[PDB]
């Protein structure tokens, strides 16, 4: 396949700086001009800079002189993208893209999945995973609708599967809400009353960026 | 005439066998000959280089022994054409347009000892001049020398074997077989009545012409450029503004060396001793500028991997320019012995690197590289002052190895050779011969 | 820059019918190019200058414009069409994309599915106290909620969260934490969740009470 | 004469801007009717191939869908031609050439719609014939339209406008821009005297009408080979080997393809019911081993890049070949509209392929590539039969980029056009207008 | 342009390695490469060639599967597995690149070469020993040191001296086995200001263990 | 299989004399290649095609021959030219090698430099004893080291090595190691290494006293 893998992105300090790689397969890396191009949350895309095969002419947006620093090495087949003095702006999933051309207006060939960077003082912290059962005296209908809620964590992602993926349909995973420099989002999965309580239902919960994994059974209240 | 027609295509190309084996024969020679002209001139050059180290103390002396051992080398080819051989200055491309017209004799006995030998000088010297001028006018008259020496007969004997011979010579002096071919059938061959060349005879010498010059120079290119990116068809309008702008230069050049053939005539007036000491001058200036700033002088073809690369500045690409029409023309329009055809290739690709990188930096949408306005520009100067469009793309195309470029290389010589016609000029090799048989004539 | 703005930044549309959405230029433009973005998913090259599909686009999509504004259409809309379309121009420089517009499933309405769920021990020994009210599966996603605690509303605490369009479903999904501390927690029993969607005039109102 | 040349070469290449001009106009229209042709092949092509889907299971009924699908469409493009354009079968090159010696007349009002529409049928039924054929017969008459819609008139008029339509067509065919001015010069000029063919209004047309076809059909070759290896000085007597082989094939498939043209006639005798019936059935023929071996059919540029890269076995090599030779006589000869040109250059890379194959086992510390002698042989029989190798040899080098091999292209080009002159062989298109110009003027 | 070969070293008699190749510095495509090998202390002898399509591959009249040559041109390497491995096996192997002139192929660059020692001994790292004057610096203008490798297995180590800073006036000398062990000895000659003025340590590697030991020689006191 | 035979397997010569070696072919070859390589150094293309050298080989190099005889000569030796040499063909596959003609320099006489090692005290700590004898750049080849210890004369456990000819000096280097347990180490004091070479009629000599 023609395949774009971004990488190098994730949590630094306003001011600091980064270095995003993103890593090409599956054709001729040198002859094509790679560029970046980001998307801010929730908001439009943005084109960063491209660079040509042999490094000789390297085009920016208009952006203040050495904040992007775009380069290549066509040897061991990635592009790069640093940027420097960050601030809060520059929050956004960030793709590495191909470029080509039809009759000449060139256009963005072939994307990657993308890196998301985030440009906080905020502190790592883990999430704390809490079970949402009907209460007390539940209105035992057909369906039942569980939950877990994942409260106070920092940067973004969590990922969340119910019984480690079995129980795909009937779930909604909300997104995340921040407030005071955490995180809290919560997953709903809808089960007919016979499974629980009968079975187990559970919810996996995975914060990577605190090196977070754990499991919470949903057992009925009282 | 269906009568006539019906069996003269019944008989289409039967080349009688004892003109093309001995097609064979002269390839051969011309071959040979034009290996032996280019090693000769390699050794002399580097004669020179090793001259300067053993003067590299004295900086004042390392100019000196640059400008006279080039000197005397260029007084040596001077002397030995305006002495034995007046036909065989400059080009030699027009004398062998008038041979095979049947308006200029071929000397073989007087020219190839002199052209050979005196190009040696001109060119080992430094010279800003082409081998192709020498090897195209000793591979013709190579090819009446074995006309004459097995005294074959026949208008087309003739024709054939003195047109094979000058192929073959182009064609060893820039490895370009398909271009020596197409030289002889676009440009050299009579041109305003048929003619009885017999085109796969011409290919038989080119082959082993060909042949002969890489058994003594494989693995070598003359100029390696690379693969350069393609040309998006948006990007076309651009060749043919670059094509306008050699249409109206190549007219301006054609004149100012025909217009130098004159004021430098009247310094020397015609003395064989004022001349041959005026090409010492001319030769000294080159040898000096050799080791001052390459690339005002020398043959050209170094810088043009350079150029295409776009590693020099355009500032320098400005001084290269006019410095190499300088040097051009005073070493082409004095008469030394050697071509013009390759310094203009020199000419073409450094103003075409500079259309090039002012192209690059107003169109950012492009994502151009100047080096494809480089191989564009290469044979426009020939298209639009030699006007023979055809042999200069499929010439360079036969040495940069970029096809990609074709559409664009053929868009900016026709745009040359369109606005050379319409701002009055003519093709320079036949503008020659016309002066050259015209004073064949006020003489009575 | 040029700018170019596409036209409706938000809308629907039921599948085997016509759509159209607009890209317009601050100048005027040349040969745009169109990319289609599922979330999840990287952008995907769709329809490059002006009107040429690449390789694998389904002949409904269609491209074409002039100068200043240009158009893609879907003749006959499908269902896997439900994704964010950008225009983007490389005419000049800088090049520059469109805000896109999201275009999704157009259903029958759909009422929620409320329910609420009380704090867990496990969050109240730590001293915090969340009420939790999921509202499932409706159309169209225009829902308003309303907490009440024994009976009075309450309005600071209170953050919700919206789906994006379901897969297979096509409904939406809205979660509504009420957040206090373990003490105002305990100061009340009643905890009421009202869902005003407009499917009906009377709200869906799902409780329960601590005793 | 002195007097004369030194006027003529004063006043050399000047072509009057109207002729310009109205080059620029026929090559527009060529190259968009070439496209048109094109696209029109391909829509049949599939509109054929899905019909083979609802059809796909009772595999009697799909072999009869193949042949009556594909008869019909070759029965629709026999009648377009025995009913208003009986000089728009076959070929149509020898027809243009005709023109252009002033022996033919160009009925562009019946010709153009004709072989249009006929070639539709022919080529897009899957017989095996090429684009040539009708697009510079096509192009040809557009040349003459243009010529009488302006009135515009003089003899190079009638002669350029004619050529760079025919140009145009050729270049438009291959998207070769430099094999179609190298077509008209070697082998389509008047070849016995002077004409005024400007061949810079030719250059005009073949930009204008391939710039058409860049438009339509960019980012995908007709041929894609990738890049071969080198060829060892040590290893070029082997190409002359293969040149000899298709010298000696070159004449003996020109009397096929002759006689053929005659045996054909005697089935139908000349009226045009039994011969559109037998157009049909050797129209559904190639129909049918369209998929029961589509090798064996079609204009056979898919076989191509399979064949260079030695992925076909020795055993299919020859039958390839034995059944391709048949496939191409039987329907060029049949007097469909379309060309042998492109037939013929499959022929020679399944021919240079086995003998590639047999000189990498023969010869191991060679290190030779197959394709390297599919790529020279590939132009061969082009040499050899219609005598035009530096066409053939320029053309192959625009459609597979493989500079590299020039001379082994040329060596077995050559002895190709050796042998089949020593052999007593005749170029195909020039012995075909003979026999044309032959029966019209003896028996009339 | 470099070729650097690896994976050489130990195999148990009847087993089986696979060596790699990695070229750099030329497009690796579009060449043809070939092994060659040398037995201790005899001359070379070709192995077999692979072209840059691995459509041909040639080898020395050997057996079944005894090598198998073949190239990925996605990283530029080339590989050589030899099957059914005997002591005739033990050689050091160079990969090359192919190249002519008129046509007659030749042997264009060279890699460095890797050992292979079919043997049924085990690998031991080297133990390294400083060897300096005894005490009685009877100073001269120069003064000579070096440091023991002792009881390593397979050959090849390699000896520097200041990572190659200290290139003049280093002998490396020829190991030579006893129960079933190498030893060898580097001598350095350097002035007698150099040292212990400045230090002088010796590098030694040993490839097949991965190991690598820097030593540096001080004066006894 | 063409198998080549080179001269002499081993030949010697004085810097300034003209070398010749030849390489001889079972059956007719053409355009023979031929490799340098030095000692500990990997072969590196020298002459090729008979008659051609490798860029940066000196032009004192040349090769000649046809049919079954081929030749390589140097026109006035030097001393870095000490190296073996093999002489290849690929004119007939498959490709053959040659044995190879291996260079020795003559020389002015070289006495040697003889340095005495006591065992490390690390190497001590394992239970060995290794008295290591080096004697460096001398010439000619032929040299005898004798150990004595108490003033006696060893001949079991010692281990001798030569270096190659250099190939900057042409001079020769040697170790001789005398090998110990721990033990046999301690119940002796005086360590000698006796050096004989043609340079001097009494032996250089160099020892130390455990105490
Ligand atoms: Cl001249
Ligand atoms: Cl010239
Ligand atoms: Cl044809």
């Amino acid at each position: 396949e023609v395949r774009l893998l971004e990488s190098g992105g994730g949590l630094v300090q306003p001011g600091g700086s980064l270095k995003l790689s993103c890593a090409a397969s599956g054709f001729d890396y040198s002859r094509y001009w790679m560029s970046w191009v980001r998307q801010a949350p929730g908001k439009g895309l943005k084109w960063i800079g491209e660079i040509n095969p042999v490094s000789s002419t390297i085009n920016y947006t208009p952006s203040l002189k050495d904040k992007f620093i775009i380069s290549r090495d066509n040897a061991k087949d990635t592009l790069y993208l640093q940027i420097s003095k960050v601030r809060s702006e520059d929050t956004a999933l960030y793709y590495c893209a191909r470029l080509y051309y039809g009759y000449g207006y060139w256009y963005f060939d072939v994307w990657g999945a993308g890196t998301t960077v985030t440009v906080s003082s905020a502190k790592t912290t883990p999430p704390s995973v809490y079970p949402l059962a009907p209460g007390s005296a539940a209105a035992a209908a057909s369906m039942v609708t569980l939950g877990c809620l994942v409260k106070g964590y920092f940067p973004e992602p969590v990922t969340v599967t119910w019984n480690s993926g079995s129980l795909a349909a009937g779930v909604h995973t909300f997104p995340a809400v921040l407030q005071a420099a955490l995180y809290t989002l919560s997953s709903s999965v809808t089960v007919p009353s016979s499974s629980w309580p009968s079975e187990t239902v559970t919810c996996n919960v995975a914060h990577p960026a605190s090196s977070t994994k754990v499991d919470k059974k949903i057992v009925p209240r009282a | 005439r269906r009568r006539q027609l019906i069996r003269q295509l019944l008989e289409r190309d039967k080349t009688p066998l004892a003109i093309l084996f001995m097609a064979a024969v002269v390839g051969t020679l011309v071959g040979l000959a034009a290996v032996a002209f280019d090693k000769g001139v390699a050794w002399l050059q580097n004669q020179r280089m090793g001259a300067l180290v053993h003067t590299a103390d004295n900086y004042p002396l390392l100019l000196t022994v640059a400008f006279l051992a080039s000197a005397v080398l260029a007084m040596f080819g001077y002397f030995l054409v305006r002495k034995y051989a007046p036909e065989a200055g400059g080009s030699g491309i027009p004398e062998i347009e008038g041979a095979l017209e049947d308006q200029r004799p071929v000397r073989w006995w007087r020219v190839l000892p002199v052209k050979f030998f005196g190009g040696l000088g001109t060119l080992g010297g430094g010279m800003v001049l082409g081998r192709e001028g020498p090897t195209v006018q000793i591979g013709g008259n190579i090819g009446r020398m074995v006309l004459d020496i097995f005294r074959l007969k026949g208008d087309e004997a003739r024709h054939t074997l003195l047109a094979t011979g000058a192929a073959a010579g182009l064609a060893a002096a820039f490895n370009a077989p398909a271009a020596g071919i197409l030289f002889i059938i676009e440009e050299m061959r009579p041109q305003f009545r048929y003619t009885l060349i017999s085109i796969k005879a011409v290919f038989i010498g080119v082959i082993m012409s060909t042949i002969m010059y890489r058994i003594f120079n494989c693995e070598v290119a003359l100029i390696d450029v690379g693969k350069l990116s393609d040309a998006p068809l948006n990007t076309l309008w651009l060749y043919l503004i670059l094509g306008i702008i050699f249409g109206i230069f190549g007219p301006i050049f054609n004149k100012w060396v025909l217009g130098m053939q004159d004021l430098l005539h009247r310094v020397h007036g015609g003395n064989i001793t004022k001349w041959v000491l005026m090409g010492g001058a001319i030769g000294g200036l080159c040898g000096l500028l050799g080791f001052v700033a390459p690339a005002t002088s020398g043959g050209g073809f170094n810088l043009i991997p350079i150029a295409t690369a776009g590693n020099f500045s355009m500032g320098m690409l400005v001084f290269i320019f006019v410095a190499r029409v300088i040097t051009t023309l005073l070493c082409f329009s004095s008469g030394a012995p050697g071509g013009i055809f390759a310094p203009m290739l020199a000419l073409g690709t450094v103003l075409g690197t500079a259309f090039g990188m002012v192209a690059v930096e107003l169109f950012p949408q492009y994502h151009l590289e100047a080096g494809t306005f480089a191989i564009a520009g290469m044979g426009a100067l020939l298209a639009a002052s030699i006007r023979a469009p055809l042999t200069g793309i499929i010439l360079v195309l036969e040495m940069t190895d970029n096809y990609q470029l074709i559409l664009p290389m053929i868009i900016t010589g026709l745009g040359a050779t369109l606005l050379a016609q319409f701002t009055g000029g003519k093709p320079l090799y036949s503008a020659i011969l016309a002066r050259t048989l015209a004073k064949q004539e006020a003489e009575q | 820059d040029i700018v170019l703005t596409q036209s409706p930044a938000i809308m629907s549309a039921a599948p085997g019918d016509k759509v159209t959405m607009t890209c317009s230029a601050s100048s005027s433009v040349s040969y745009i190019h169109w990319y289609q973005q599922k979330s999840g998913t990287s952008p995907k090259r769709w329809i490059y200058d002006t009107s040429k599909l690449t390789s694998g686009v389904p002949v409904r999509f269609s491209g074409s414009g002039s100068g200043t504004s240009y158009s893609l259409t879907i003749n006959t809309m499908e269902a896997e069409d439900a994704a964010t379309y950008y225009c983007q121009q490389w005419s000049s420089h800088p090049q520059t994309f469109g805000g896109g517009t999201k275009l999704e499933i157009l259903r029958a309405d759909a009422a929620p599915t409320v329910s609420i769920f009380p704090p867990s021990s496990e969050q109240l020994t730590s001293g915090g106290a969340s009420v939790v009210c999921f509202l499932n599966n409706f159309y169209p996603k225009d829902i308003n909620v309303k907490w009440k605690i024994d009976g009075s509303e309450r309005q600071n605490g209170v953050l919700n969260s919206w789906t994006d369009q379901d897969s297979k479903d096509s409904t939406y999904s809205m979660s509504s934490t009420l957040t206090l501390t373990k003490d105002e927690y305990e100061r009340h029993n009643s905890y009421t969740c009202e869902a005003t969607h407009k499917t009906s005039t009377s709200p869906i109102v799902k409780s329960f009470n601590r005793a």
